[PDB]
C-alpha cells in the first residue's frame, strides 16, 4: 500500500540507472477505479537529477491509463557529450498465450540542451551540425506502440516471434516510424542450439513546410553499441559532422545470433550460453521526396560484424561477454573491437 | 590482428538538409581563405541597422567582438566560398553559457569562450592605462545598467527579442506560433538566470541574482531593487555624459571607440522605452551620432 | 545632503574587514572646504553593524530619510558629488573634465584592488585566524556572531577564483605560487592604478585616493603585511611606499571633529528581535 | 545452495551501490564446518568497479571465519574528488537478548589514489595536502570492533542502549581508536515520543617514528553530512587546507533527536515520525604529545545544528526529509540549510 522499493532499469550503454520510487494504491473515496500513483528518484553516471510521477489507473478490464509528469537532467552522447533538460507531461493510454498490447500516447516536453563538452577537447560536439542543436524547444507528439510479443519467454526465449511497431508523430515538425522484429528457433530435445533472428527498421519523415525546422539530434536514429549491432562504440555508426554522430533519417539494423548451451556436464543447467553472433546494418540521411531512394542507399554499404562470446541471462539482465572483429565497416565508424562487455536487456 | 575490417569504406558523406538549412538562416558571413582558418563568431541574436543596412549583433558584448573582428581582419559587416561569418547561437552552446564565442577552424577546432575572448579583449589596451580605467568603467558601471534594465526594466518579449535565438512571428495565428510563444514564457527565467553569471554580474549584484532564483517574489526584495537599479542608472547617465567629451578618434577607431559604439546601438535597438534609451535618445544625441560614424567604418 | 552613513566600525573607529568603511571615515574626516562640507553636512553617520539596512547586503550604505539607499563607497560619493549645491589642503572636489576618469579610478579600485584585499582578509589562513576572525565577536550580536562571516568567504572566494584560484614540504610548493599569483596581480593592479593617477594631478588627494590608501592600509595592517610590503617596496622602491604610507598615517591620526555620530536605534543593530523581523518581512 | 541475489543500496549524495552477489553452500567433503563462499559485483555512481570475494566458515557455534578477498574502485570526496584503487585480503575472526560480539580482523590492502578533479576547476583538491596523497601504498592492519546492542531494534529502536567499540593499528604506522554510544528512550504508552541521543569521538595517534609516515586522507576522520552531523554537507566540517577538507586526527560528534509518531488518527500505525534533533561536533588536528590537549581544543569550538523534518523508517533504509538551519558553525565549513534529503541505515 506503500511499498518504497529500489532496484536498477539497466539503461542504453551497459550502463544502469539506480532508482528509488514511492506508491500508493488509493482507495476508493477519492476514484472509483484502481489508481496507483509513484514517485520515481534516479540516480546514475549519466543522469543529474531525475523526478518521474506516475499515475496507472484501470479503466477497464484491459485500459490503463498513466500519466506521467517528469523532470529529468541526464547526458548523452558520451566523450563528454550533450546533458539534455527535459519536464512535461505524458498521458498514456494502453489497451490489453500471446502478448499483444496497443499504447497511444500524448506527450508535451519543453527540452533544454546544453553542450557540455568542456571545449579544451577541441573538435568533440564542436561541429556545425551539434551547435546548432544547441538551446530550448517545446513539443507535443503523438504516438502509437503495438507489440505482438508471442515468444514464450521475455527472459530466455526458446520459440516464438516478436513485432514492435512504433509510431511517433509530432504534428507539423515530424513522423518517427520504427518497426522491430524477431524471431527464435530452436533445435535440439534439450533446447540446445537457440538461432535467433532481430531485424529493426525505422524512417523519419520532415513533416515541416519546405524542410524547415530540422529534427533534434536526441530524436534521429542512433546506431552501434553493445545493445545495437555489436562491434563498434554508441554512436559509432552513420553519417558524421566533423566526428559526431549526427544520427539518421532511416535505418535498419539486422541482427544472427546462435547460443550452444555450454556443453559440459555439470553447468548444463544454466543460463550461460556459447554465443556466435552477426549483427550489422545502415544508418543513412535521406532525401525526404522518395521512399525508393530511401531503400536504394539503405542496402549499398553496410557496417557489419560476427564475433564469438559468452552469454549469461540473469533475470534482469542479459550479460554478455564478447570478442568481436567488424567484418565491413564505414569509414568515419567508431570500431571497437577485442572483447567488449555487454549488460542491459534489450539486443540486436 | 589489424587487418580484421575487410571492407573499410568511405566515409557516408549524407547531410541532413533541413539542418545546413538552419545552419544557413543563422549564418550572417563577414564579407571581405581555407576551411582551417575561419572563425565563426556566436552570438545570441541579430538585429537589422536601420539606418545602414547590416546584421549587427544584439548584445553590446556580440556586438563589440564583431566590430573588433572587423577591424583585426579587415572585414566588412554582414548584410542581414569559406569566409569568416557569424552564427545566432544559444547560451547552451557553451558549459560557461555565454555566447560570444569564438569557433576557430574545422578539424582541428578551437573554441574561445566568452572568458577567453575578454582575456584577449583586454590585453590588447594593456599599454595605455587610462585606456584601461574606462574600458573597465564600461564592462562594470554601463554593463550592470544594462543588464538590469532589460531583465528587469524590459518585460519577456523584449528580452528574447535581444538575447534568444528563438523564432518570432508577431502574430498568433498558428499552432505552432502558441507554442512558440510558450517557450517565450516557460524559457524567459532561464536565459535571464544565465546571463548574470557573464561579467562576475552574479559576484557585483548577489542579492538582486538571488532574487531572481525564488518563486513568487518577496515583496521587501522589490523595493530594494528598486533602489540598486536607480543607483545603477544614475551612475549609468554620469558615464554617459562623460563619455561625450573624449569621442574623438585621430586615425582607426580604439577598442574603447568600439566598446561605446557597441552600447549605444544595442540599446537604442530597445523597441520599449527603458530609461537607457529614452536618456541616450534625448540627452546624449551626440553618443547616437558617434555610433553610426564608427559603424560606417566597417560597411560598404 | 540629509541622512545616515551606516558603516562597519565599533566606538569611532571603521572596521578593517572593511576597505570601504575606513574611506568612508576618511572621507567625511578630510571633507572640511566650503564645497566639500555642503555635500556631507547633515550626514549622522553609525557604525549599525548589520547588514539588513542595506539594499545590496553590504554596509556602507547611505539612507537619505526618504527611502533612499546608495550602498557602497564608489556608489555614495558619486551620489555625494552629484547633489552639490554648486553656489588645496585636504579632499578637493573634482572638476568635471575629470569627473570620468575620478569615476573610473574608482571604479578600478572597487573591482580590481578591493577584491585583493578581500583575498588577505579572507582566503589567506594565517591573516584570517589570527586577525579577522576575532573581530565578528565584537562587531554583531551574540546568536549571529558566525554565519555573517560564513558568507564572506564564499564571497571573497568566488570574487577571486579567477587569479589566485612530506604534507609540510609541498604545502610551501602550493603557497609560494600563491604568493606569486598574487603579487603578479597586485603588482599590475596597482601599476595600472599608479599610471593613471597620474594624468590628474599629482599634487591633490581625491575620492579614488582614499579606497586605494584604505586597501593598502588594511593590506600593509594585516598579520601577512610585512611581505607585501616588502614586495611592493621590490618594484615600486621605498619612497612612494613611505610616501603612501605617511598619507595612511595621517587620515587615521585625525580628529573627529566634523564626524557627528549616534547610537543605531531599535529599527538597528541586528538584534535577536531586530533579525528576526528582518526575516519575516523579507518572506512575508 | 546457489541464491544469486542483487540490489542497488540507495545512500547519501545520490549514489547507487548496486550489488550483485553469488553464493555456495558448500558441501562436507571438501571441508568439514560449514562454508558459505561468496562473489559480490558492485556498482554505483561512486563506484568504478568492485569485485569481493567472501568466505565465511563457522569454526564454533560462536564463531565465524572471513576471508575477504576484495578489489575496489570507487570515488571520494565529492565535488570531483579522488578515485581509489583498493585490492587487498581481509581475514577478519568474529565472536559470537543483548547482541554481543567481538570481531578482530587482519587486512592487507595496496592503495592507489589519483586526483581526478580534473584541473579546469582550479583550487579544488589541488592544495598542498591533496597533492602528497596521491601514490600507491601498501598497509597491513590489525583491528578489533566490538558492539555491546542492547537495543530491542536496529531498526525501528524503543529502548535500550548501543555501545561501538573498534580499535585499528597499523604497526608502525598509526593507531585508530573510535567510540560510539547510542541511547533510546521512550515516554508514552503508545512508545510515542522516542527520545535518542547518539555522542561519537575518536582518536588517531601516529606511532611513526618522529612523526614520518603521514596517515592518509582516507583513514584520517570526517565529519559533516546527512548520515552525520545535519546541516553541512559531506566531508564539511573541520580543518582545510585550500577548500579540501583535510579531515582530523581526533573528533567529537553529539547528537540529540526526539520522534513524535505523526499525530493523525489513520497514519499512527506507520513508521512516519515528525523528526527535531540537534546535532553538532568537532574535528580537530591534535598534536601528538598529550591527551589533555586533545581534549581541550575538542570542546572549545564547535559546530553545531537544529532542525525540523519528517523521517519514515523501512526496513533496509531510514528516509529523512529535514529542514535544518546551522546554529553554530566554523567558518571554512561548507552549510547545507534548507531542505535536505537523507537516506542510509547510519544516522548521528
Amino acid at each position: 500500500t506503500f511499498t518504497a522499493k529500489t532496484g536498477t532499469n539497466f539503461g542504453n550503454d551497459n550502463d544502469a540507472e539506480a532508482y528509488l520510487q514511492f506508491e500508493k494504491l488509493i482507495d476508493k473515496k477519492y476514484l472509483k477505479l484502481p489508481t496507483r500513483v509513484n514517485l520515481e528518484i534516479l540516480r546514475g553516471t549519466k543522469i543529474h537529477s531525475s523526478f518521474l510521477f506516475n499515475s496507472y489507473s484501470s479503466l477497464s478490464p484491459q485500459s490503463i491509463l498513466n500519466l506521467k509528469v517528469f523532470s529529468q537532467f541526464y547526458n548523452w552522447n558520451t566523450n563528454k557529450g550533450l546533458d539534455i533538460g527535459q519536464r512535461g507531461a505524458r498521458l498514456s493510454l494502453r489497451y490489453e498465450s500471446p502478448t499483444l498490447f496497443h499504447e497511444w500516447f500524448l506527450e508535451t516536453c519543453w527540452r533544454s540542451t546544453k553542450i557540455c563538452s568542456q571545449g579544451t577537447s577541441a573538435p568533440y560536439m564542436y561541429s556545425g551540425t551539434m551547435l546548432s542543436q544547441a538551446g530550448d524547444q517545446l513539443r507535443t507528439i503523438l504516438g502509437h506502440t503495438f507489440v505482438l510479443d508471442k515468444r514464450d519467454h521475455i527472459m530466455c526465449p526458446t520459440k516464438g516471434s516478436m513485432l514492435k511497431w512504433s509510431n511517433e508523430l509530432s504534428p507539423g515538425k515530424h513522423l518517427k516510424t520504427q518497426l522491430e522484429l524477431n524471431s527464435v528457433k530452436s533445435w535440439m530435445n534439450d533446447d540446445f542450439i537457440t538461432f535467433s533472428t532481430t531485424i529493426k527498421t525505422g524512417y523519419l519523415k520532415n513533416l515541416s513546410s519546405q524542410q524547415s525546422l530540422p529534427v533534434h539530434i536526441c530524436d534521429k536514429f542512433q546506431s552501434g553499441g553493445p545493445s545495437d549491432i555489436r562491434g563498434f562504440q554508441t554512436f559509432g555508426l552513420g553519417p558524421r559532422d566533423l566526428y559526431d554522430a549526427v544520427g539518421g533519417d532511416a535505418f535498419v539494423s539486422y541482427g544472427l545470433s546462435v547460443f550452444s548451451r555450454l556443453p559440459w556436464k555439470k553447468v548444463e543447467k544454466s543460463n550461460f550460453r556459447l554465443h556466435w553472433f552477426f549483427n550489422g546494418g545502415k544508418l543513412v540521411n535521406h532525401d525526404n521526396t522518395s521512399l525508393g531512394n530511401c531503400i536504394g542507399q539503405l542496402s549499398k554499404e553496410h557496417s557489419t560484424s560476427t564475433g564469438i562470446g559468452l552469454v549469461l541471462r540473469h533475470p534482469m539482465a542479459r550479460f554478455e561477454l564478447n570478442f568481436t572483429l567488424p567484418i565491413t565497416a564505414h569509414e568515419n565508424d567508431l570500431i571497437r573491437k577485442g572483447f567488449q562487455f555487454g549488460l542491459g536487456l534489450a539486443f540486436l | 590482428f589489424d587487418t580484421f575490417p575487410l571492407q573499410t569504406y568511405a566515409a557516408q558523406t549524407d547531410k541532413d538538409e533541413a539542418v545546413a538549412l538552419e545552419i544557413q538562416r543563422r549564418s550572417y558571413t563577414f564579407t571581405e581563405l581555407t576551411v582551417e582558418g575561419t572563425y565563426k563568431l556566436g552570438v545570441y541574436n541579430v538585429f537589422l541597422e536601420a539606418n545602414t543596412g547590416a546584421a549587427l549583433a544584439t548584445d553590446p558584448w556580440c556586438l563589440f567582438v564583431q566590430l573588433a573582428l572587423c577591424q583585426k581582419n579587415g572585414l566588412v559587416l554582414p548584410t542581414h566560398t569559406c569566409n569568416h561569418e557569424m552564427l545566432v547561437l544559444s547560451r547552451l552552446s557553451n558549459p560557461d553559457e555565454a555566447l560570444p564565442i569564438l569557433v576557430e577552424g574545422y578539424k582541428k577546432r578551437i573554441i574561445r569562450s566568452t572568458v577567453a575572448i575578454s582575456e584577449i579583449m583586454r590585453s590588447r589596451i594593456l599599454d595605455d592605462a587610462e585606456q584601461l580605467m574606462y574600458y573597465t568603467l564600461l564592462d562594470t558601471v554601463l554593463y550592470d545598467c544594462w543588464i538590469t534594465q532589460i531583465i528587469f526594466c524590459a518585460s519577456d518579449a523584449q528580452f528574447m527579442e535581444l538575447y534568444s535565438c528563438q523564432k518570432l512571428s508577431g502574430s498568433i495565428v498558428t499552432p505552432l506560433d502558441v507554442e512558440n510563444s510558450l517557450l517565450q514564457k516557460l524559457s524567459a527565467k532561464s536565459l535571464k538566470i544565465s546571463l548574470t553569471k557573464r561579467n562576475k554580474f552574479q559576484f557585483r549584484h548577489r542579492e538582486i541574482v538571488k532574487s531572481m532564483q525564488g518563486v513568487y517574489h518577496n515583496h521587501h526584495n522589490s523595493v530594494n531593487q528598486e533602489q540598486v537599479l536607480n543607483v545603477l542608472f544614475e551612475n549609468s547617465k554620469q558615464v554617459l555624459l562623460g563619455l561625450k567629451d573624449m569621442l574623438k578618434s585621430d586615425g582607426q577607431p580604439t577598442y574603447l571607440h568600439l566598446k561605446i559604439a557597441s552600447y549605444i546601438l544595442c540599446i537604442t535597438n530597445v523597441k520599449e522605452p527603458i530609461k537607457l534609451k529614452t536618456f541616450v535618445e534625448n540627452e546624449c544625441k551626440e553618443l547616437v551620432q558617434f555610433a553610426q560614424d564608427t559603424l560606417k567604418n566597417f560597411v560598404q | 545632503v540629509k541622512g545616515s552613513v551606516h558603516l562597519w566600525g565599533k566606538d569611532g573607529e571603521a572596521s578593517l574587514i572593511s576597505v570601504d568603511s575606513i574611506a568612508l571615515v576618511w572621507f567625511i574626516k578630510l571633507c572640511t572646504s566650503e564645497e566639500a562640507k555642503s555635500m556631507v553636512a547633515g550626514l549622522q553617520i553609525v557604525f549599525s553593524n548589520n547588514t539588513d539596512l542595506s539594499s545590496d547586503g553590504k554596509l556602507p550604505v547611505l539612507i537619505l530619510d526618504n527611502g533612499t539607499k546608495v550602498s557602497g563607497y564608489v556608489n555614495i560619493v558619486q551620489f555625494l558629488h552629484k547633489n552639490i549645491c554648486t553656489s588645496e589642503e585636504d579632499l578637493a572636489i573634482v572638476g568635471k573634465k575629470d569627473r570620468l576618469l575620478e569615476y573610473s579610478l574608482l571604479n578600478y579600485v572597487d573591482v580590481e584592488i578591493s577584491r585583493l584585499t578581500d583575498y588577505q582578509l579572507f582566503l589567506n589562513t594565517k591573516n584570517y585566524n589570527e586577525y579577522t576572525k576575532k573581530l565578528f565577536s565584537k562587531l554583531l550580536y551574540f546568536p549571529m556572531w558566525y554565519n555573517t562571516p560564513l558568507q564572506l568567504r564564499s564571497q571573497a572566494r568566488e570574487n577571486c577564483e579567477e587569479i589566485i584560484g612530506k604534507i609540510k614540504g609541498k604545502q610551501e610548493l602550493q603557497q609560494v605560487k600563491y604568493n606569486l599569483q598574487f603579487d603578479n596581480r597586485l603588482q599590475s593592479c596597482v601599476s595600472n592604478w599608479l599610471a593613471a593617477r597620474k594624468k590628474l594631478d599629482d599634487s591633490v588627494i581625491l575620492s579614488s585616493d582614499l579606497l586605494f590608501l584604505a586597501n593598502l592600509y588594511v593590506q600593509l595592517g594585516l598579520p601577512d603585511g610585512n611581505r607585501i610590503r616588502s614586495k611592493l617596496e621590490q618594484t615600486f622602491g621605498s619612497e612612494l611606499l613611505n610616501s603612501m604610507s605617511n598619507k595612511i598615517d595621517d587620515f587615521v591620526h585625525r580628529p573627529s571633529n566634523n564626524l557627528e555620530q549616534r547610537d543605531p536605534q531599535f529599527r538597528e543593530q541586528g538584534n535577536v528581535v531586530m533579525s528576526l523581523y528582518n526575516l519575516a518581512c523579507k518572506y512575508i
